[PDB]
């Protein structure tokens, strides 16, 4: 009985998205167990904020057109499906977005909340051609986790709302792609140890340390009622 | 002419209202055209029947 | 006889739930059977599952 | 005589009849499900005194 635990020892943030995380040492057969649970584990079940809300003015539904824009207004929604906000306090917010003048409309110029923190603003929404041109919008973010599309939302809630608030599929969880890997450690004498090394390839919204703990919370906390009861 | 865009009134009645959606209100105004305006604002502005 | 006619449009969208139709160019037909998560897709080596 | 198309639909309740205008056609950009009302119209049937 030579049980061994693991610690997370290192971080390594190659970019702003992409982070490897390493963590030994396991003994043998451990590797492949932890990996793979928490690979379900993490790509599943993570909580993050996204669009599901938009108004904007002057139009009535989303297969119309607008003076003086690229994009017809279906394009405008499926550009905003993906931008990638940071909510510290609440669980929903209204931002507003205001311009005029040609030239693209970004993702810079939201006007920014006290805590709203927007992870890339060089993220392109519009395209203004005319020099009388301007758009104003109010965008609504929440908070929640897994998929969740409009169907679902429209059928199930009772409350009514005008003619002009636009429905938006939502996408909460924000990681993208993950995949892990087994080495083999170095300890004084022991050779029989491992170590796991995953990476993790994200938006924002996600410190990697704060991932790794959520996902072993749960996983313990389900192992709960596994234990003691029978 | 576009005077239910700028009142202080409307805007304190549209909160009130949409923040207590189970109580039946009676709001009593002067005159028909007013009333008739007032319903207009309210139903394409926040669906409220 | 007639006097005046109006004339109303509808606009639905669909998308892909299982019983639903697909086929390649070679003549391979098919009907979709299961909508599965993310994880049970088999991943290469790398993470990208198929 | 002839037909007509009106709002003032005799038996039907209050609530199916916000979503017309003053002549009785839908607005634009309202979004109906199946048994609602498109556009009001009334045809005259037999007078008999009184």
């Amino acid at each position: 009985t030579e049980f061994l635990k693991p610690r997370l020892v290192d971080i390594e943030q190659v970019s702003s998205t992409h982070a490897k995380v390493t963590l030994e040492p396991l003994e043998r057969g451990f590797g492949h167990t932890l990996g793979n649970a928490l690979r379900r584990i993490l790509l599943s079940s993570m909580p993050g904020c996204a669009v599901t809300e938009v108004e904007i003015d002057g139009v009535l539904h989303e297969y119309s057109t607008k003076e003086g824009v690229q994009e017809d207004i279906l394009e405008i929604l499926l550009n905003l499906k993906g931008l990638a906000v940071r909510v510290q306090g609440k669980d929903e917010v209204i931002l507003t977005l205001n311009k005029s003048g040609i030239g693209p409309v970004t993702a810079a110029d939201i006007t920014h909340d006290g805590d709203v923190e927007i992870v890339k603003p060089q993220h392109v929404i519009c395209h203004l051609t005319d020099e009388n041109a301007s758009i104003s919008m109010r965008i609504k973010v929440q908070r929640g986790r897994g998929y969740v599309p409009a169907s679902t939302r429209i059928h199930s809630e009772e409350d009514e709302r005008p003619i002009g608030r636009l429905l938006v599929d939502a996408c909460y969880s924000p990681v993208e792609r993950i995949a892990y890997n087994v080495e083999a450690a170095r300890v004084e004498q022991r050779t029989d140890l491992d170590k796991l090394v995953i990476e993790m390839e994200t938006n924002g919204t996600i410190d990697p340390e704060e991932a790794i703990r959520r996902a072993a919370t749960i996983l313990a906390e389900q192992l709960e009622a596994f234990v003691d009861l029978r | 002419a576009t005077w239910w865009n700028f009142d202080p009134r409307v805007e304190w009645l549209m909160g009130y209202l949409t923040s207590h959606r189970s109580q039946k209100v009676l709001v009593i105004c002067a005159k028909a055209a007013t009333a008739l305006q007032l319903e207009q604002v309210l139903r394409e502005r926040e669906g409220i029947r | 006889g007639v006097l005046k006619i109006v004339k109303v449009y509808l606009a639905v969208k669909r998308r892909i739930q299982p019983g639903d139709k697909m086929a390649g160019r070679h003549g391979n037909k098919g009907v979709i059977s299961k909508i599965n998560p993310i994880e049970d897709m088999p991943y290469d080596e790398n993470g990208t599952p198929v | 005589g002839p037909e007509e198309i009106t709002a003032d639909i005799p038996n039907v309740g209050e609530a199916a009849l916000s979503k017309l205008d003053e002549s009785g056609i839908v607005y634009i950009g309202a979004e109906v499900t199946g048994g609602d009302i498109l556009v009001g119209k009334v045809t005259p049937k037999g007078e008999t005194q009184l």
